[PDB]
């Protein structure tokens, strides 16, 4: 691990230049030494209120909410140099992170960014709230390139399957919820519960990790098949026969 | 619909129904058999006419090796009340944990009005693994028989 600190108290300009030093150094380690390189710039928006206070600085012109008009190019100058090569035998990952301000997701630092990378992952504050770490929220949440990261000769050939379905599992759980709070509690049918079973197991053995348990992506999916398991094999819907054949009866 | 399989080897429940049978074996010194000076006991006829007398099926299980390969249809037993029926909806490959020597147990202890049909209302390897599943089967349903086993063998 390289650490790039920069500080708060430090000056503005260094947190300008400071993802460049970690990127350079990443396409020094990827595309000529030959690692998977995995970049994690901690408070990307704090990029772009220092990017907004140089061009303070120099007079110029703001755009949207004061941002510069050249932070489109400027956010994809440091996102842009990712990706894996022809030739090498490296590739870079990048993992940046952001401060929606105030939970809006429409402010110019996410809006730009879900412009150029490719998903999101949603920390939540409603699951911080009631004490789960990592507060993940899957239902936002997304992956674009999910397609070419899984299957046989990566992980395992159910790892399409069980995603999409604990997927949908935890979206009926979330309306269940939602409409049982509005309707009242007798109107539950004893499938509608299920639902709610799922819901609660969902958070705390699939998001619930506590912070130094490194779980593989084995163990990941056997925690994921004991869930499912809680349904019966005419509510898997989404999950096809030839695999529901396979790994689900323990 | 009852066909507990047999285990190749012996069936391990043929032994422990036996056994069962031996512990209303009650001598004449008013002391079950205990340990291992209970296979030494000079059982006379004072002894073994009460253990007929006592329990049912030493007296039932005689009237169906004899009169049922022997066909004797005028034979005024009742078979319906002996083994119940197995109703299970059709289309669903199920197997029991129960095979038929110990559903010939259980249904001895129950009233005599129900012992003719075992219906099934929950099984955690066809309608999931979840209680709010069991808690949806079993609720107004009548008098039913819940039976599991654990992890080591029990």
């Amino acid at each position: 691990v390289c650490l790039f600190l920069n500080l708060a108290n430090d000056p503005t300009i260094e947190r300008i230049i400071t993802p460049r030093l970690a990127l350079t150094t990443a396409e020094f380690l990827a595309y000529q030494c030959e690692k998977h390189v995995l970049v994690i710039l901690t408070d990307m928006s704090s990029y772009a209120e220092a990017l907004r206070e140089v061009s303070a600085a120099r007079e110029e012109v703001p755009g949207r909410r004061g941002f510069p008009g050249y932070m489109y190019t400027d956010l994809a100058t440091i996102y842009e140099r990712a990706g894996r090569v022809e030739g090498r035998n490296g590739s870079i990952t990048q993992i940046p992170i952001l401060t929606m301000p105030n939970d809006d997701i429409t402010h110019p630092i996410p809006d730009l960014t879900g412009y150029i990378t490719e998903g999101q992952i949603y920390v939540d504050r409603q699951l911080h709230n009631r004490q789960i770490y990592p507060p993940i929220n899957v239902l936002p949440s997304l992956s674009r390139l999910m397609k070419s990261a899984i299957g046989e000769g990566m992980t395992r050939k159910d790892h399409a399957d069980v995603s999409n379905q604990l997927y949908a599992c935890y979206a009926i759980g979330k309306d269940v919820q939602a409409m049982k709070a509005v309707v009242g509690e007798e109107a539950l049918t004893s499938d509608d519960l299920l639902y709610l079973e799922f819901l609660q197991k969902f958070e705390r053995n699939f998001i619930a990790q506590g912070p130094y348990e490194n779980r593989t992506v084995y163990e990941t999916l056997d925690i994921g098949w004991q869930l499912l398991r809680i349904f019966p094999k005419e509510m898997l819907k989404r999950i096809p026969q030839s695999t529901l054949s396979e790994f689900y009866p323990r | 619909g009852w066909t507990g399989k047999e285990a190749p080897g012996p069936n391990p429940r043929v032994q422990v129904l036996a056994a069962q049978l031996l512990s209303d074996m009650k001598l004449q010194d008013g002391k079950r058999l205990l340990g291992p000076q209970w296979l030494d006991y000079d059982c006379d006829r004072a002894v073994i006419e009460d253990w007929v007398f006592r329990v049912p099926h030493v007296a039932i299980f005689l009237s169906v090796v004899i009169c049922k390969g022997f066909l004797v249809l005028c034979s005024s037993l009742d078979l319906t009340t002996l083994v119940p029926e197995r109703q299970v909806d059709q289309g669903r490959g199920f197997e029991s944990i129960l095979d038929v020597l110990s559903v010939m147990y259980i249904n001895a202890q129950l009233p005599r009005e129900q012992r003719h049909r075992w219906r099934l209302l929950f099984s955690s390897e066809l309608h999931g693994h979840s209680f709010s599943q069991l808690c949806g089967h079993i609720t107004h349903r009548g008098p039913c028989v819940a039976v599991l086993e654990d992890h080591d063998k029990h």
